[PDB]
């Protein structure tokens, strides 16, 4: 019914630029919300970044604040990651999410569950 | 010409509060006896009319108010009640003439893991006039500064799902509501009992 398929990501020099692409089939998010996830080795899975489907409005970690832009295309019904400014830490599986829940604090996509999951993209960030 | 009062309490589905379905009922005969003598309904409240004596009346029209809310909410779906589904949702007037009828949707209106396709208005920069109906998306700003249409510091996005779960305390499970309003105005009562 309803797939979520990432594209992009792989290898980048630090300081680089990766671009990721999750093509919603099967599901329109309206009201509610889409996000990116990333899990480094032996860590929780933590939130990266959030947008309003219907609205387009961002909610970003701190941790990627100035580096990282979410955005979508409704026409492509399509979301994306523009991850700039790359760091040896931002190595992780990257997911894009789907949320079934409209919440009226953006802030609430960072902390409450997300039914729909990518298939999880390699990001590795190398040296010189 | 019996009135369709089946595709209004039958209906497979119903609206979110905010963006409440009317339907109006003319030119037919109300048959209000299969709604008060019902055992579906835990909330039948009539104010200005007597339920049974309904099918003794005639109407210019019958209005037919449809939404789903939760358990703990009904209550404020009656004339002077407060609280965020009448100041911001759905408003009775001061002097409503009519029926405020309510069932357990549970079964229906729920899913495990939640159904979150209903919703409700969470902020508004004033109360909803009676019978008043606002759909708009507007980010609602809670504070000094413009939005601009984008969501932040006290900018918020005015609805929010409610989360049906069927293992939700009754407070917190669906329920349907009907508000049929009685209209008699200067024409042919298009509306009576048997
Ligand atoms: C709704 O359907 C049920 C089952 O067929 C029936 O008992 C009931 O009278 C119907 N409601 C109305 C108002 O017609």
């Amino acid at each position: 019914q309803v797939q979520l398929v990432e594209s992009g990501g792989g290898l980048m020099q630090a300081g680089g630029s990766l671009r990721l692409s999750c093509a919603v089939s099967g599901r329109t998010f309206s009201t509610a919300a889409m996000g990116w996830f990333r899990q480094a080795p032996g860590k929780e899975r933590e939130f990266v970044a959030a947008i309003r489907w219907s609205g387009g409005s961002a909610y970003y970690a701190d941790s990627v604040k100035g580096r990282f832009t979410i955005s979508r295309d409704k026409a492509k019904n399509t979301v994306y990651l523009q991850m700039n400014s790359l760091k040896y830490e931002d190595t992780a599986v990257y997911y894009c999410a789907g949320s079934k829940i409209t919440r009226s604090l953006l802030s609430d996509y960072a902390t409450w569950p997300y039914d729909y999951w990518g298939q999880g993209t390699q990001v590795t960030v190398s040296s010189k | 010409n019996l009135c369709p009062f089946g595709e209004v309490f039958n209906a497979t589905r119903f609206a979110s509060v905010y963006a409440w379905n009317r339907k109006r009922i003319s030119n037919c005969v109300a048959d209000y006896s299969v709604l008060y003598n019902s055992a579906s309904f835990s909330t039948f409240k009539c104010y200005g009319v007597s339920p049974t004596k309904l099918n003794d009346l005639c109407f210019t029209n019958v209005y037919a108010d449809s939404f789903v809310i939760r358990g703990d909410e009904v209550r404020q779906i009656a004339p002077g009640q407060t609280g965020k589904i009448a100041d911001y949702n759905y408003k009775l007037p001061d002097d409503f003439t009519g029926c405020v009828i309510a069932w357990n949707s549970n079964n229906l209106d729920s899913k495990v893991g939640g159904n979150y396709n209903y919703l409700y208005r969470l902020f508004r920069k004033s109360n909803l006039k009676p019978f008043e109906r606002d759909i708009s998306t507007e980010i609602y700003q809670a504070g000094s500064t413009p939005c601009n249409g984008v969501e932040g510091f006290n900018c918020y996005f005015p609805l929010q799902s409610y989360g049906f779960q069927p293992t939700n305390g009754v407070g917190y499970q669906p329920y349907r509501v009907v508000v049929l309003s009685f209209e008699l105005l200067h024409a042919p009562a298009t509306v009576c009992g048997p």
